[PDB]
């Protein structure tokens, strides 16, 4: 309750400046499970209008709209777009109850009057309360307008949601001592609860209607012009096929390099072969290998899972650095014997992400980790599990197998370790689809962390209904 | 830490031992604490500082 | 070890509390005439929001004289402000029987050789049920904002917290209540100003297993107390915190 | 008890003796009442004797030579002189040590009971007159704990049903009777007690029983086990289909002929009672919890653990709940709901 | 009947009479003059008088042994009153707020109180949460903690002495300081038990993220929200720490058996609280060596209660079998001595 | 704990006199040696033309409080009282006392009785007043601070004579302006632009830090604190900062608010009790 | 109750360890209860220093912890002495912190100094007698300050700027030594501290004396002085006669801004233990008197 009540008062706050009103919403187990509600940290909202610009980049068109040219050194433009996209996202105010209730009887129960039309009791396990923002410019607000949602957790994984403003607002614009602003609140109370939908139809969550949200009397003016929704809808087409572009880019790049190479593979991942195995077999399974690959890829394959670190702030610095230790001649005496020791050189052992596919039975697995060492005795690759263990898919015959470095170089591999290498062309996007749809969430401070960066993590704060309320 | 050598040098007094267990199993189990034990002639003892 | 002092009071406040392990709290009249007047703990249960119903009646049947009287309208009367008009003394220990009595209080005492505070049920109260080996006491006088009469309590407690940051820590969560309605109070009426919440007051130490209940009789009205049986006595100031 | 004794290391040679040559090897102590039954018990082989006590402590004192050796090192070393007169005479061998050259030559006479076990002499003491009528208590009055375990509610099995006793008792043949849920004990009295799972409740209604959170934990913790006997045991491989074609693409699934690996707990299934138990079994790690059953599976192409609860008693493995015993169960439900004579 | 059968565990204290044997001049007592301090007060002057002992032990082995010879009292009931776990974890609820009041009137419970904060527990050492029964007939109460067994655990685990865990954890049979061997012992499942050579006689207790080993196991228990105060029978067979801290060389096994793994519970509540400051005495406790527990006369009908009250002295010992139901019989025969002394 | 002090100047009969008949009166010396001279004695080693009022309660806080009876030959006798015991000591100020008040110690405001003068040092002691008395002498002084400043306007002139007149039980004090020639003194001014504008910075800060706090556990006392605070702009305004700017605004809030740490708490110093038409003196119990 | 307490060791102690306990004689140290008779265990704070759970627990705990003086130590008997309110005492101070005269002290967890060695002194295998610092009140008080600031500052920003902002705020240098706080974390305690100042600094602009919003200002336009320059300064990053006037209003808004004060104030306030009035002229003991 506390926290939609506070929202509107600070929201109504700064809508001088900002000229954001508050949209106050409810979520339940259909949006994150109740793990994921027990270890909420922090809520996020992002603005996008109708012309596909977030609210925080530059209205004319902005350097982002660039291409990125695949070189690790300027890495999708550096640490500034990470502070652009920092910029972008606004954090709202949010509350969790873990115990299960419906929103009716709580609402009865607390002081608020509710006035909905029907006494339709609403029953969920928990109750995740959140309330955002979304920016008119001026005193018209727009029906193509859309608002993204995003869920973030102690580990760094979050979440995106997004809804444009018509379903949010489909019926709600068409509708139009001393006294504390509580107590008129509570007064005065709710009445209409609606369900909202994602555009992809996968996150169903509730949006509570307050009359005396302070919104209302600003009589702020709202329209759908078609045209303007013919573009949300395809600048939101163009936002969604950022991965299957990279993952067709790679399908080409695959397709032309086997053509370059007049289809003779050499091997480069060590392991015993047979002249007297049927070889074509194992094409015609690598035929299908490569069409089931191409059907079934997903938003977490391993090449968009290798392209996500890439983009974080780290990355350029730590470019820098490896490429000017490799840009070294041979070191001279004088540092040898006197002075710091060298520098270290890069591991032995690499970090690889990959996606095995099977042909004897439907199956693909795409977020696999897979640790890489060179064979000294060979010069060639050998896969290892995170635990050490030794990776035995490249002996099975009916896999094969598609490796991605962390500097965007992949291997496809067929049985036998005889594999096909190229190099990834993330040349085909903007940097702002790169730049928008995939990074690395960055953590600001809050309770329970130590200030001191680099410290042990402690106790997870999981604020939980199975215990007796903590005070 | 205790002055081994000391003790193998300084007079001692003789005594009708009598452990109840067999000594060096009292040894290895380590029924005292701080034990000093060698074989043969350790000259440890000889180095007076 | 023990210090003294003499007081004299009139008789009609010493109807109720001739036992003599009973606090001493002397309030200031507005009025110059009766400038200072010796009031018993009991006193101010009469005019405390966390009494019961049977006890409040009980008290006002037991109080008869025009001083007692005129202590309760002094008392409801003020600005609502008890603890700016109120100074405790410690514990007594005298009888001295007389149309004029004489009284006599330990502003410091640890007697050897039975001495006790005496404390009312619905004046008391403990945060923890952990009874520490040694105890001190406090009192608590509670500030309500929520209408004109401002209702007060009065509270009388026992604790093993010795810091008292600690203790407010502590107390500043049941004690809760008194904030929210204290920043209602402050939004709504824009005239009226107030000082704090909540007042804390140290004086003692003692045991757990000194902690007693016990029946209190004169004019046959029975009373049920808290009997602090070895308790000793060490005035602190009264401490504001909101 | 007297043997298992050793000798001390010193002996002072003439101290706690007997007239009519007795020395004195052991004393025994214990409360009264134990020293009261041992004296009537063994009466022939107590005696009421004359012993000789010394009638004053023995003095230690301090060299000067000592006392600045122990300002100057913090350390002492008694009968100084000796060892000093003995390095410089070359005898390795000292007369007596520091501690036995005091006590002696002065003896008394007191009078205390005896006792002879073997070739031994001791002394029995009851020290009721330090402790009495004092609020102190005597440490011979020692308390000791013992722990006790019993089981309630075990099922005997009826293939292998036998009784050792038939002419002493007869039961009715009501499934009460043969399908036990009771216990029954004694009390700190010679009373008769009984436990049963309604007692047990309060202990088994509290969430920690029903919060697997902590098993799974450590059960993904340890991770899989590298044995290869385990091997086959992991590779089960769970993945979810959308059912919009499920009615028609069943012949798929059987057109490729690929076998289809088992499952822990069918695996699990397969084992006869008492053999469940036993090493050979080689499903014992997953089984961590009655009402939660523990499994590993690939995820990923990731070895992963998982939890899941076993919403019904049905799901209880054959080695830990019988078909045998689930029919006897629903005899006794019959038994409650008047039904065992059924329609 | 429930498809799990329960395997219950106590302890009981009893009040014991000890006969102890010394040898001549075993330990020589070295004695001062006693050393006189003064507190002066105008009411009174008190004296405090000190005279330092001190013990030098002049026997090589062991010259002094103990033997319990006689006891009469039982400080407990020995009754079957049920440990409340809903007091030793008084944080824990149920998700759902009408269950979790349903529960509690379904056990005879209160609603959940929260742990203390830190200071709390160091100013006070304790929360002693039970509070005491109205009456006390029949002494301490000895609260019986439940371990889940499979219904089909053979019963002729519980006619002998053995671990209740279903796995024998003895460190006195594994070699000294070998830790890797010692867990192997104590929670592997791929080699026998040591004592009975199945693998285990209790699957849901004998390994590691049990439900018992989370139950009684201090560092689970730590975990959740539980209370130190109350005494757990389980305990000395569960804590992982201690058992492989005991696991060392003989005598030093020894020594540490009869000076520090001693117990101590406290004698003036009516139920068994752990003590701290040692104004109650260490209570010797050969279970903990043993790492074993004793069984004790149990019978599934009052028939063949019956016809062993009713048969002659010994009779207790023995242990009968029907076509399911049983009787076990007490290794120790104490039901007839605790009436001997009477 | 006992203390002389020798005077460098020369004594005489009705000097001898005057110096005695302050038999228990209350003395602060600046630390306790066993010997010290008579500039010590008193607090007229530390008064200028130029400091003010308010310097004299802060280095009263620190300076040590010491009882004085006895008048020996060249030399002066005095006790540290402890805690726990009960002393005889007068009534020094222009209070009447009562029985089981408490006392605070506050520089001389008024006055020439007591001016044990040699050499143009002055025996200046410090006042003995009631706790009530002293938070009232405090808050006017400083309240008068506030009107120093505009001091032209006819009300303000009036409501500053208004405050100059205190009335305690059975007296009227007539308490001086903290300001000579229309100047206001150093510290006085320092402590009344610190604690104005820790109020300032209070307002300026608290939207902000509401609203960081309010990330966390949203409960009823933010939201009240923010409905306030939009009060409060309300009002007044009707009339992604860098982190070290945030530091030094929070940092000099604070270090405003310590140093006005000295006259918010008063400090009890006695409590007395005997009631006395002898009233010059009475009997207390020393804290400290 | 107890004048004398007796704290007895299990471990058997050399002569090295025997030589140390008889020198730190006079010292501070803490004890959780108060009580007649301890084991070595539960004195001092090795107890309860987990570094995980940061300086502010410690802090809280070691405020609630009494603390008593060491005595006639001798083998295996330590007998502490807890010193009552008002006497004089002898203590010998541990911390490098430089005690001049006329301070107060006050407790605190001890921080960190530059010789980087921390001194793992009186190790009984595992237990360590870690003892905390007595400091005077303006670098106690500097610490809690810096922490209360810490707290308030670090929320909702990223951890790029706060390394800069610790990097300046963790270090203090108190006459000449160079200290930093060893563990700042942000606990439940520290949140419900600035839920105070937060709750304290809202009150304090609310009921303010309207004209106080105003003085600076009136005084800007008369003065121009460095002090002013930097007071102005602060104020700049946002930027006659009263109509009325009433005493008894200001003199009722200034009372309550002043309990609003000391309630904010003592956030950083430590109760003062000891005050000194001696000094060694080497720097390691001070006599002083006992506050409770």
């Amino acid at each position: 309750m506390e926290t939609h009540l506070y929202s509107d008062l600070a929201f109504e706050a700064r809508f001088a400046d900002d000229e954001q009103l508050p949209l106050h919403l409810v979520l339940d187990q259909e949006v994150l499970s109740n793990e994921e509600a027990e270890t909420l940290r922090y809520v996020y909202y992002r603005n996008v209008d109708s012309a596909g610009r977030s609210t925080g980049r530059a209205p004319g068109g902005d350097e982002d709209d660039a291409p990125a040219s695949d070189d690790a050194e300027d890495a999708v433009g550096g640490d500034r777009a990470f502070d652009r996209e920092r910029r972008t996202w606004q954090r709202a105010c949010f509350r969790v109850l873990p115990r299960p209730l419906e929103l009716l009887d709580y609402l009865r129960q607390s002081g608020l009057t509710v006035t909905l039309e029907k006494e339709q009791r609403v029953r969920m396990f928990y109750a995740v309360f959140t309330t955002l923002g979304l920016r008119c410019p001026d005193n018209r607000l727009s029906g193509a307008q859309t608002l993204h949602l995003r869920l973030v957790w102690p580990d760094g994984s979050y979440r995106d949601w997004e809804f444009l403003a018509r379903d949010l607002l489909r019926e709600e614009m068409e509708a139009n001592d001393e006294v504390a602003r509580t107590d008129e609140w509570k007064g005065a109370g709710v009445s209409r609860l609606r369900e909202v939908w994602d555009v992809q139809h996968r996150v169903r969550l509730r949006v509570l209607w307050y009359v005396n949200s302070f919104w209302r009397s600003r009589e702020l003016s709202y329209d759908d012009h078609e045209v303007e929704l013919y573009r949300a809808l395809d600048a939101y087409r163009a936002r969604i096929a950022v991965e299957y572009v990279l993952i067709r880019a790679v399908r080409d790049e695959i397709y032309a390099v086997l053509r370059r190479d007049g289809g003779a593979l050499p091997q480069r991942f060590a392991c015993h072969v047979s002249r007297n195995m049927s070889w074509r077999v194992v094409w015609e399974l690598c035929r299908h290998a490569l069409a089931l690959w191409m059907d079934w890829a997903d938003v977490r394959s391993c090449i968009i899972k290798a392209l996500t670190p890439r983009l974080s702030r780290g990355a350029a610095a730590a470019a820098q650095r490896a490429r000017r230790q490799r840009e070294r001649s041979a070191p001279k005496p004088q540092e040898l014997l006197f002075g710091p020791r060298n520098e270290s050189g890069p591991p032995a052992e690499q970090t690889w992400y990959a996606d095995v596919v099977r042909c004897v039975r439907a199956q693909v697995d795409l977020g696999v980790e897979v640790r890489a060492a060179r064979c000294p005795r060979t010069g060639l690759w050998i896969v290892r599990d995170r635990r050490g263990r030794l990776r035995r898919w490249l002996s099975q015959p009916e896999v094969c197998v598609l490796y991605v470095t962390p500097d965007l170089d992949f291997y496809w591999v067929l049985p036998g370790g005889f594999a096909v290498s190229s190099r990834v062309t993330l040349h085909g996007l903007a940097q702002r689809a790169l730049r928008d749809r995939f990074q690395n969430f960055e953590a600001v401070l809050a309770r329970g962390m130590h200030v001191e960066a680099g410290r042990q993590e402690p106790e997870t704060p999981r604020v939980s209904g199975r215990r007796l309320p903590f005070d | 830490m205790e002055n081994w050598s000391a003790l193998e040098l300084l007079p001692k007094v003789g005594i009708p031992t009598d452990f109840l267990t067999h000594v060096k199993t009292s040894a290895g189990e380590e029924m005292f604490e701080a034990l000093r034990i060698y074989y043969g002639d350790d000259p440890e003892r000889y180095n007076i500082h | 070890q023990a210090l003294t002092a003499r007081f004299f009071v009139p008789e009609g406040l010493v109807e109720f509390e001739a036992q003599p392990g009973a606090l001493l709290i002397r309030m200031e009249t507005g009025c110059d005439s009766p400038r200072h007047l010796y009031i018993s703990l009991y006193l101010l249960g009469i005019r405390a929001s966390n009494v019961s119903a049977s006890t409040r009646c009980l008290l006002e049947s037991v109080y008869t004289a025009s001083a007692a009287r005129a202590a309760l309208q002094w008392l409801d009367l003020g600005p609502h402000l008890l603890h700016r008009r109120l100074e405790t003394l410690g514990c007594v220990k005298t009888v001295s029987l007389g149309i004029t009595s004489l009284l006599t209080c330990v502003m410091r005492g640890y007697l050897y050789n039975v001495f006790a505070l005496m404390i009312p049920k619905d004046m008391y109260l403990t945060w923890e049920e952990t009874r520490g080996r040694l105890q001190y006491v406090y009192l608590i006088i509670v500030y309500d904002y929520d209408g004109p009469e401002t209702r007060p309590g009065i509270y009388v407690l026992t604790s093993s917290i010795a810091h008292w940051q600690t203790l407010v820590d502590v107390a500043r969560g049941k004690f809760a209540r008194e904030r929210c309605s204290f920043v209602n109070r402050r939004i709504t009426r824009p005239r009226q100003i107030p000082l704090c919440t909540g007042v804390i007051q140290k004086l003692g130490w003692c045991l757990a297993d000194d902690i007693h209940t016990s029946f209190l009789v004169h004019k046959e009205l029975k009373l049920s107390v808290v009997r602090l049986d070895n308790f000793s006595v060490e005035l602190g100031d009264f401490r504001e915190f909101v | 008890l007297a043997e298992a004794a050793t000798d001390s290391i010193l002996d002072n040679p003439t101290t706690y003796t007997t007239s009519s040559g007795a020395k004195i090897s052991g004393v025994m102590v214990s409360t009264a009442n134990v020293m009261q039954i041992i004296m009537s018990l063994l009466s022939s082989h107590i005696t009421k004797e004359t012993v000789s006590a010394p009638a004053t402590y023995g003095n230690f004192v301090l060299s000067p030579e000592n006392a600045v050796t122990a300002i100057s090192y913090h350390s002492i070393l008694a009968d100084f002189n000796s060892y000093k007169a003995h390095l410089t005479s070359g005898q390795p061998h000292l007369p007596n040590d520091s501690l036995s050259q005091a006590g002696a030559h002065s003896l008394t006479p007191l009078s205390m009971d005896v006792i002879r076990l073997g070739e031994k002499t001791v002394i029995m003491e009851n020290l009721r007159r330090v402790y009495k009528n004092t609020d102190t208590k005597d440490p011979l009055e020692r308390n000791v704990d013992l722990t006790f375990f019993f089981p309630v509610g075990l099922y005997l099995p009826e293939d292998r049903g036998y009784t050792t006793v038939e002419s002493k008792v007869k039961l009715n043949d009501t499934v009460r009777n043969a399908l036990p849920t009771t216990a029954y004990l004694l009390n700190r009295d010679r009373a008769v007690q009984k436990i049963d799972f309604v007692d047990a409740l309060k202990t088994l209604c509290h969430p920690v029983l029903h919060e697997p959170a902590p098993c799974l934990q450590t059960f993904t913790e340890r991770g899989p086990p590298s044995e290869p006997a385990m091997q086959r045991l992991l590779e089960c491989r769970f993945q979810q289909e959308p059912m919009g074609g499920a009615a028609r693409r069943i012949p798929h699934f059987y057109r490729v002929r690929r076998e289809v690996p088992r499952t822990v707990n069918e695996m699990k299934q397969d084992f006869v009672v008492t053999d469940f138990y036993k090493v050979g079994n080689i499903t014992l790690y997953t089984e961590l919890h009655p009402f939660f059953d523990f499994t590993h599976c690939q995820e990923n192409s990731e070895t992963v653990a998982l939890c899941t609860p076993r919403i019904v008693i049905g799901n209880l493995p054959d080695g830990l709940a019988p078909g045998p015993f689930h029919e006897l169960r629903t005899w006794e439900i019959m038994e409650h709901m008047r039904l065992r004579p059924p329609p | 009947h429930p498809g799990f059968a329960l395997t219950a565990v106590r302890t009981d204290t009893f009040e014991v009479d000890m006969l102890l044997y010394s040898g001549k001049s075993c330990t020589s007592v070295i004695i001062n003059n006693p050393i006189v301090t003064k507190e002066e007060r105008d009411i009174s002057t008190t004296y405090h008088v000190t005279q330092n002992i001190n013990t030098v032990d002049m026997g090589l082995g062991y010259t002094s042994n103990t033997c319990v010879a006689y006891v009469n009292r039982v400080r407990t009931d020995m009754g079957v009153r049920v440990q409340d776990l809903f007091r030793v974890f008084p944080m824990n609820v149920y998700r759902h707020d009408e269950v979790d009041r349903w529960i509690r009137h379904a056990a005879g419970v209160e609603r959940p109180q929260l742990l203390d904060t830190e200071t709390i527990s160091m100013l006070t050492f304790g929360s002693m949460s039970e509070r005491n029964a109205a009456a006390t007939v029949h002494g301490q109460k000895a609260a019986c903690e439940l371990i889940l067994t499979p219904v089909t655990m053979d019963v002729n685990y519980f006619k002998i002495p053995n671990n209740p865990r279903g796995r024998a954890s003895c460190m006195l049979a594994v070699d000294p300081y070998d830790t890797e061997a010692a867990t192997k012992a104590i929670y592997d499942h791929r080699e026998a038990d040591a004592q009975t050579f199945a693998a285990t006689h209790n699957p849901w207790a004998s390994q590691a993220g049990c439900l018992s080993d989370v139950l009684y196991n201090t560092r689970h228990r730590e975990r959740l929200g539980y209370n130190s105060k109350f005494y757990s029978p389980c305990a000395q067979y569960f804590n992982t720490e201690e058992i492989i801290a005991a696991n060392k060389t003989l005598f030093k096994t020894i020594d540490e058996y009869l000076l520090r793994a001693k117990d101590c519970i406290r004698g003036d509540t009516d139920t068994q609280y752990v003590c701290v400051e040692g104004t109650e005495q260490l209570i010797e406790n050969p279970c903990r060596l043993t790492q074993e527990a004793l069984p004790i006369l149990s019978t599934t009908t009052l028939a063949l209660m019956e016809t062993k009250l009713k048969g002659g002295a010994g009779a207790f010992a023995t242990s009968e079998t029907h076509f399911g139901n049983y009787v076990v019989g007490e290794i120790i025969p104490l039901q007839q001595s605790m009436l001997f002394n009477s | 704990a006992n203390i002389f002090c020798t005077f460098d100047h020369k004594l005489s009969i009705a000097d001898v006199g005057k110096l005695t008949k302050l038999v228990a009166a209350v003395v602060p010396i600046p630390q306790r040696l066993h010997l010290i001279k008579h500039y010590q004695l008193g607090l007229h080693q530390f008064v200028d033309h130029t400091r003010g009022y308010v310097r004299l309660r802060g280095l009263l806080r620190n300076m040590t409080l010491t009882l004085m009876r006895r008048v020996e030959g060249n030399q002066i006798l005095l006790h540290v009282p402890t805690h726990g015991l009960l002393y005889t000591v007068l009534n020094t100020g222009p209070v009447t006392w009562e029985k089981g008040d408490a006392l605070c110690v506050l520089p001389p405001l008024f006055h020439r009785e007591n001016l044990l003068t040699l050499g143009q040092w002055e025996l200046v002691l410090p006042w003995i007043v009631p706790m009530p008395l002293a938070l009232e002498i405090n808050q006017r002084l400083l309240i008068m601070g506030l009107f120093s400043l505009d001091r032209s306007y006819e009300e303000v002139k009036a409501a500053v004579q208004q405050l100059q007149t205190i009335t305690f039980r059975d007296a009227t004090f007539t308490i001086p302006d903290p300001v000579i020639d229309q100047h206001l003194l150093i510290d006085m001014k320092t402590a009344c632009l610190s604690m104005s504008m820790v109020a300032n910075l209070a307002s300026e800060l608290t939207m902000t830090y509401v609203r960081k706090l309010a990330l966390e556990d949203s409960s009823m006392l933010l939201v009240k604190c923010q409905e306030l605070l939009m009060r409060l702009d309300r009002e007044r305004s009707v009339g992604h900062v860098s982190p070290d700017d945030e530091i030094a605004r929070l940092s000099a809030l604070f270090v405003m608010l310590r140093q006005l740490d000295d006259l918010i708490r008063e400090q009890v110093v006695f409590t007395v009790c005997d009631v006395s038409p002898d009233n010059k003196s009475a009997t207390c119990i020393f804290k400290g």
